[PDB]
């Protein structure tokens, strides 16, 4: 998984 | 602040002299000399407004990421985990302080009346002479009196 | 901005090699 | 700023004033010396506006790496990892200052009236003349009025 | 910056004069002295764009890695790893200040009329004199007129 | 940086006038002193194009290392594990600013008019005269008008 | 950076010099002083190209360390690891330049016509007087015009 | 640098005068003066290539050193280890800048015509005076053609 978005919060 | 509203007052007055300027350079030969009277009103906004808009495009984004888990047995369970990019504008835009918010000019013809194609004419000539903006609220008349 | 610049570190990697 | 104000209504009074010579110089030798009189209206925007544009494709996305489990028994479990890449378009535009928002061309010729073929085709000249833009909201008015 | 904008009016000028010499220049012998009356507008962009794009190519992967179980018993395991490289494309476009958006000719030739034919010659003449782009939205007009 | 626009102008009139000159060159003794007209519009673009890109070759990989568990029982495990490198080009090109993305070339050539089939090796003696260009948008008119 | 474009200019204006006195020097011996005319248009990029390329051989590897387990029971194990070392490229690569991208060169021969053997003939000396390279996209024109 | 490029021009220019020298000092006495006219096209590439090859041999290997067990029961464990020396080669090279790329040589003889065989003979003589290289691309045109 890429936290590269901003907003990322999936995270996992 | 009060010598800036002074002069904001000149640059009102200035903009109505050059409209009544360019009037006369269209009527004088028209008409005539002393044949007509016209007036003009400008009123001009001085705000500051400054606005800055962030703007996305919700029906194209793009996954980055993605997670799906989907395992059976009865039993059904659809995990999902998604990550988009959207596209972003931002615009910071800034108007400038004096804008003209409404436009107004009088025009009075001398009779000796004048018939309604004529008066017409010479009101189509003044819209593009002045510059005639009805959506800006703009008011143009144009009448026919008689001069003592 | 940072794509400009990571595309000149790109460069410097290709003058490097 | 208000010098700047009044130095923004000297650029539209030299545009205006630009545009009246272009249009004497087409139509003194087509029409005469004082068979018309043409006026202009100006109308330029001096925001500052500053844009920002962050673009991507949603429909080309590239795989960058790829988990996939796929076990059965029945049983049947399809867990999914991906992480995509996409085309990213960032462009930065600074607008000009001083746009022309809005042009208004009147001009009207001496009776003796016009034929419509003859309006027509002065008014022709003048769309390129002056360079007519209609999807702006430009306006062009050709009328054949009587000169006293 | 209101200096910089006389600026770009003034290079704007120069660009319609340059072009009314170049009409002149190939009209003059082909019609002659005061046969014919020809002005020119000419609109620019001074937008100061500057772009970067990032672009993939999504059909084309490279496996780097790879990681692939599969076991049976019945049961059947198959998971899977992968990671790929992608042809990978950086452009960074910075476009030039000043560019003609719109130009805008018109062209008209003293009666004694013009045949159809030779007005559509000029016309071709002319295409190329001026460099006549539609797609930019450019417009030529080519008129027969009486002159006074 | 006006000053540079200005430059620029000046560089794509040098070229018209050079492109001009080649014309006079190869068309003064083929038709003679005075029955011909020709006019050349170039269009040249001046962006700031600075591209890098990173290509690979999907289709011949080469194993650095591997591992390879293959048991049985029935039962049937195989695992694997391959690390791969791959051909990597990586060019980074940098485009001349000003270069000529359209060429416009008009050529009149007096009556008394002329065959097709010299209208037609003119028009070959001009390709290659001024290097026409049909894939770049180039354009070449060749027509025989009366001259005045 | 604009005196660079324009001593680019100067260069490419100097090669076509160079290739026009080239075809003087072999085509006035064999037609004559000003039985021909010819000119000629040099194209060249100026792009700033540097490769770096990373090339692999995949089909002989040199294996450098082995392990292999192969037990046996049935049940049948066979596990194995390997290391390889491959035969490795590295170029890199820095274009010049100026270079020549397409070469246009079109003759004219004064008639009193000329036979299509010689014309042919003229063509085979005039390829390999310029240096003819359809590959490049280069065009050659000769024809047989009359002179005025 | 374009100081460098002129430079580089000047090299191929007096590489192309060598040649003709060459040319000259070869068929004078076999044809004689002003019985023949040659010119001479040269291409050079100016490249800045440099080359690091690594190349391994895998067909003949060295055991440095070895592990072996294998024991049996039924039962047959054969594992196994093994580190190898393999030979080396490790080239730098780096290409001179300046190479004859493609040459191109055509000669023409007047005619009082020339026969096959003498034609044949004289090209057998540029090839080795000139250094005719078809592999190169190189290009080598002997005509007999009419001098004027």
């Amino acid at each position: 998984g890429l936290s590269r978005t901003d907003g990322r919060h999936i995270p996992a | 602040a009060s010598a800036a509203r002074r002069k904001e007052q000149e640059l009102e007055r200035s903009q109505e002299q050059a409209l009544r300027e360019k009037i006369d350079s269209v009527l004088l030969p028209i008409l005539g000399y002393g044949n007509y009277t016209a007036q003009v009103d400008i009123q001009m906004d001085f705000s500051a407004v400054e606005q800055t808009r962030k703007r996305f495009d919700p029906n194209t984004p793009a996954t980055r990421s993605e997670y799906a888990l989907e395992d059976y047995n009865g039993s059904v369970r659809k995990e999902s985990t998604r990550n988009f990019e959207l596209d972003t504008t931002i615009s910071h835009e800034r108007k400038q302080t004096g804008t003209v918010a409404r436009q107004t000019v009088s025009v009075a013809i001398k009779d000796r009346p004048m018939s309604e194609s004529e008066i017409n004419a010479i009101r189509q000539v003044l819209i593009g002479t002045v510059g005639f903006d009805q959506g800006r609220g703009d008011l143009l008349n144009v009448l026919s009196v008689k001069f003592a | 901005v940072d794509g400009i610049q990571a595309e000149m570190r790109a460069m410097m990697v290709e003058a490097t090699n």
